């Protein structure tokens, strides 16, 4: 009686810790390569921010108006998109982002500042709506007349709220010392902020800037976290762009950039900007930046794992 | 191989024993035959089955974005985050290549494993009553017929009762 | 003859390369799981900050002045813990922490500031010792009488160690800037620094911020490392808390931030907020922040390690 | 098992060995018997224990606060600390996992092995004097008294001195 | 007949799973301990900056003459290299620092400012060329008498190429307020500026710093990446150093720091301060912020791997 | 040793063998005899030397400076680094560790593999023509001279022509 094993006319090469390129009877891949370029969002409430910028959520240029208040487990930012109407940015721009990507969306309450002796509803072509427009949330307040002194103001928040409250605020660069002061008078211009945790000032920076959107002018955005109970007060004399409402944070979310279509029709977990990375395996060389739930990046493009014993054919 | 057989003093593979991994040919006088061991290939399979579930794993550690692929952020947090990355990258790309060669190597050795379990069973079956060819085969001093094959196959063949008849030869 | 292994009636479950929960004869762990909840400090010089701030040491608030001078290889923050009388904070201070929390403890020096037209023994409640106080290694300057001027002063000090000197500074910000004159007179108040290293300035920012200790003033605390004979010289002409002192680094030590107690009655290298990690195992599952001497955080709570052969009962 | 005893041609273990790890058990005339082989039961222990001392292990790398529990650090150099501690933590959470399975085959493996070893040279010491039974028992052909069977255990029963009796037989 | 296997009088011991110092037959070594103390450059276009500081080439003090326009595959920063003649220094160095070690060298740019109705000679003992002189790619703008005031002026560089344009400026910070006023007049000095992603502004501040190269007077470097076809506007009022030509980056390139020799007759790409690791081996013990390719570091001395059986003599 | 053999039932090894790792020695009638086997000595060689250039491994991955040793980069940043730096040491001074010693295990084990095909290839040669001495030597029961040692060495010895004769003694 003779005994043996099996075989096969073709097997599989692989490595192991003395050979390379030994053949088995059967391999199976470890490496993912198969990208779906989709984001693949079944059962996940899905926010696709468009042309609105993740940042202009809290500020709100026009493009932004259907998002002020936006809910989500997942939020996709588009190339296309921009924080701001009126030319500008935000110090801190990215610590931002990340707070907002896994916000879970926002909630947004009224801070409820009152004025007394200055103007309230400044605006601009920039930020189009019926005609005119500033951000939906932001209040350019000026002084009364098409010149005039700017009080020395004091508005203040508490925040009631049993979750930390997100503070922003604007100071606004004129492309004159000329310009600067037909909105806020002449003279040094001081903004200053504070809480239990925060200290910093701010003064304006007038001058010529490149055209942007048609303007030269700038708006600086700037923020804070407001933890419960805690005060925030606003010293100031112009130049300066008053919060309207608070945003406050709703749970937990994950966010991703992408230029990539929405599919509710595949599910995953494993994402990067061009789609969805669905598999069991260990490992995938797809894209290192992936975030989510991912295999690990490798570099290898291929590491066969031998499901079988040697191959020896006669 | 590191158990000896199976590339081997088992000179080769059957192309031909599409019905398992391991198995027996007989050559006697009522024609000719082949089987397939099913305890033999079995363990072997739910060995090799164990590793791929080990391995395709789930972590549930997410991760997040610290980067910006539309507005990069600035130089110096960026070249420690890429530093950083690319350094896991390494890290990972190394553990990968072990893992994959110490199991294969490992998977090869225990299916050279279960050929020598097997033989050395078969052999234990047939004490005196037969000898070693040397090349996996068994020199039979009784002509065992096919339902004597049979016995020796399902693990019932008789210790004793073929004995000094083939002890004779 | 016959012979065999050992077995036992119960076997511990391990996990192998093939199998999930084969029975081995005896198992022993390799994750600790174990915390000490207290400090093990045994044989080690520690100083528990208490009510005193790490920062705190520099500047000298009340609560600190116990600790002006400190020595130690392991030092304990507290919860409780402030680092500031007079309502402030530190620019670029979590740097300094790390810093101050393996300096072994520090050494004051002083610098020999004179001066010469003006005040220099700024007080409030906010600093109580005798009665109204202020930072023990700081110097209040003001101007002479209750309003005046500020004369341009220009202080310099030499490091004339083998070491370097943390100098510290401090800048007022006042609630009003009616109030800012009334210390250092009316104007645009400018502090410059400069050494062989370092490039800077700064302005004060009068303005009513939250009420904290009692006080809508704050203090900017600022600081810089000056180099073996190299030379700070400090141009201003208000708003300025000067240093009296400068600091040395002792050696080295480890700072932990913890809300358990001390115990000199046990020995350990592995400390996290909750405890001592003493354990001779290769990993934990208790705190992945833990600091010092760890085994390696992971996250599973259980890794049983083989230390016998298979289990089988008849 | 990588060497196909210990469950094995050997079926199951003796609940009753507490002496040792491996063992002889014999039946003949004046009774019965088990003991324990020394030299077995420590080579595997002893390997066993290295195991320990060099897993057990101490770093001498002392690790810092990079972080704040009482007042929290600037979100973006705070996201990528998170990060890097997470990277870091999956690493580790993995070379953990696959050294204890790795370490936990061989140690089974090696287990298995001394076995063999044991096996396969008490069946040398017996050479025509004795047969295989299969099972892990030797077949005696010359009826060894309780001094013959220590005589195997201490490893000095004589190679030729009971042969051609046995041999007959 | 008998078969056995070879042994050797001494083996090499090595460590196992199981078992510390079990002698081999053979074994060689995986950690790398051998430095060659030279920076093997063979086949590599190679720039040793000498006393030239790396951002120095891009302003061009007398030390940087040979290095305005370099190109390379290496970038050799030597300890005695200065980035500046009159004092001062780079307002977010580092991260400039890297982005020209992999620049593969720069390559300069008129920007075609033109001047009317100031001054453009500005000069120093501190640059010494001819005589007195300044940083050769800027010019020191000043008003065009003794006093003067400076125009409120507004230069503009649009980055005509391909390929993103280094912009540096720099700030003068005098010694006096009567300095600052006898170079650009009396009154607050502003200097803003902004791009398609960039917004910033500057005010001096003059006041007594240390003597460094014999001045207390400093300057302020910044800068900025100009993206293609992007414009960048400066509007200033004095206390101004203005860029004349701007940078761009060749290609690719590896910068180190060494106090080595560089030599052309070894071929190396693992680099470290002392000199280049050459090795096939997997790991190095020799220095941990090696740069280029390179075996890992790890902390252990040695690790020998087994090429041979188990060695048993009689 | 993971295959018993390599000491070992072979109590030890032979500092005259320069010639290969494993070999042959006889004693006979014409006087003394060593030789080396090519097949096993080669295989081994082959399997260690394929580990060299496994782990004898070049990166393509380069990394450049995110510090600074002329003028050291901002505190926080630099504890980060640091930090991050002396962990990813950690993981690979680990991974050195564990590979080498891993690797050694192995190489050792199967160096103690490749004696036992040797042996047991021989004994497979040589049915009941010889005996099993259980130090590793074949007792010849029928004085093999100085050819019918090369014809077992060089793998062709006859499997019967030598046998009754020999299985009379
Ligand atoms: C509240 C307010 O003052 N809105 C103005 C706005 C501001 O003055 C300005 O944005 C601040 O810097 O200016 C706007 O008109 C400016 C417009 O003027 C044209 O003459 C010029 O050709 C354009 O380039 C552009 O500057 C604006 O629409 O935003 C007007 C607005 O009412
Ligand atoms: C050196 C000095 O001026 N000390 C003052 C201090 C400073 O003026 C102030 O802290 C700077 O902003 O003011 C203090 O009294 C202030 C105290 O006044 C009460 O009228 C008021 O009700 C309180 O809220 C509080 O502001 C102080 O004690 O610190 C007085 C101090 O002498
Ligand atoms: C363009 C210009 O003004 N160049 C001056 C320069 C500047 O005024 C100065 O660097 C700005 O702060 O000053 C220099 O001479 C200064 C020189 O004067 C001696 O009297 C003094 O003893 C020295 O310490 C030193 O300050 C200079 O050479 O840089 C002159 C230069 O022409
Ligand atoms: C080859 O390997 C894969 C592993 O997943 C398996 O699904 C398949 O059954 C194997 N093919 C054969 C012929 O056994
Ligand atoms: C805030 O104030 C309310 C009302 O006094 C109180 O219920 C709540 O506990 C406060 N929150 C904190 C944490 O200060
Ligand atoms: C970081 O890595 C990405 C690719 O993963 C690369 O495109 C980018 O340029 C890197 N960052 C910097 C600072 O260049
Ligand atoms: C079980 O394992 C541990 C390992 O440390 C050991 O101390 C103990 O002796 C073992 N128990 C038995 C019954 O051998
Ligand atoms: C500082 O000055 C003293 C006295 O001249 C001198 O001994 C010392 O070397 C100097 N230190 C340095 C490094 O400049
Ligand atoms: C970092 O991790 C800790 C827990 O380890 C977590 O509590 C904290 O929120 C994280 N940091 C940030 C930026 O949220
Ligand atoms: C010892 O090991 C090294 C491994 O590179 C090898 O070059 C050399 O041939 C070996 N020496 C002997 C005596 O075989
Ligand atoms: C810059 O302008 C030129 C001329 O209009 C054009 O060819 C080029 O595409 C522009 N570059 C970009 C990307 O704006
Ligand atoms: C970082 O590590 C280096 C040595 O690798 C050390 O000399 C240096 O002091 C460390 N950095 C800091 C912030 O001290």
């Amino acid at each position: 009686i003779c005994l043996g094993h099996h075989a096969v006319s073709n097997g599989t090469k692989v490595n192991t810790l003395t050979e390379r390129g030994v053949e088995v009877v059967n391999a199976t891949e470890t490496v993912e390569r198969t990208n779906i370029p989709r984001i693949c969002s079944k059962g996940k409430r899905t926010v696709d921010l468009g042309q609105c910028g993740l940042l202009g959520t809290i500020t709100g240029p026009p493009q932004c108006d259907q998002f002020l208040e936006f809910s989500a487990d997942l939020i996709i930012e588009r190339r296309e998109g921009s924080d701001v109407c009126y030319p500008g940015k935000f110090v801190n721009e990215e610590a931002l982002r990340q707070i907002l990507r896994e916000s879970g969306g926002i909630d947004k309450e009224a801070m409820g500042f009152t004025y007394s002796g200055i103007r309230t509803n400044g605006a601009t072509s920039a930020c189009r709506r019926s005609g005119s427009s500033f951000y939906a949330e932001m209040k350019w307040l000026l002084s009364n007349t098409d010149n005039a002194a700017f009080p020395q103001m004091t508005k203040s928040y508490k925040n009631t709220r049993k979750s930390p409250a997100l503070i922003v605020w604007g100071i606004h660069h004129s492309v004159s010392t000329a310009e600067q002061t037909k909105l806020y008078g002449s003279g040094n211009k001081l903004v200053t902020v504070g809480s239990s945790n925060y200290q910093q000032s701010f003064v304006p920076s007038p001058g010529a800037r490149p055209q942007v959107n048609g303007l030269s002018g700038r708006i600086d955005f700037h923020w804070l976290m407001l933890n419960p109970n805690d005060t925030v007060t606003f010293s100031f004399n112009g130049a300066f762009i008053a919060p309207d409402r608070a945003s406050f944070l709703r749970g937990k979310s994950m966010g991703i950039q992408s230029g990539v279509q929405v599919d509710a029709n595949c599910e995953g977990d494993c994402y990067h900007s061009g789609g969805t990375i669905i598999s069991n395996l260990p490992f995938q060389n797809i894209d290192s930046r992936a975030v989510g739930k991912c295999p690990r990046y490798v570099k290898q493009r291929s590491l066969l794992l031998a499901t079988g014993m040697k191959n020896v054919p006669e | 191989g590191l158990f000896g057989a199976i590339a081997g003093f088992i000179e080769n593979g059957w192309e031909g024993l599409i019905d398992g991994w391991y198995g027996f040919r007989h050559q006697n006088a009522q024609g000719e035959g082949t089987a397939a061991d099913y305890k033999s290939t079995q363990s072997a399979i739910d060995q090799i089955t164990g590793k791929l579930n080990r391995l395709i794993e789930k972590t549930n550690q997410q991760f997040e974005l610290i980067d910006n692929e539309f507005n990069e952020v600035e130089k110096q947090i960026g070249n420690v985050i890429n530093w950083t990355r690319d350094s896991i990258t390494e890290v990972w790309s190394y553990n990968a290549e072990l893992l994959v060669a110490m199991e294969n190597q490992h998977t090869i050795d225990l299916a050279d494993s279960e050929m020598d379990k097997l033989y050395e069973r078969v052999k234990r079956q047939l004490r005196e009553n037969a000898e070693e060819d040397g090349t996996g085969c068994f020199e039979i001093f009784h002509k065992c017929d096919d339902d004597c094959m049979a016995s020796i196959r399902n693990n019932t063949y008789d210790h004793s009762k073929y004995r000094e008849e083939a002890m004779q030869n």
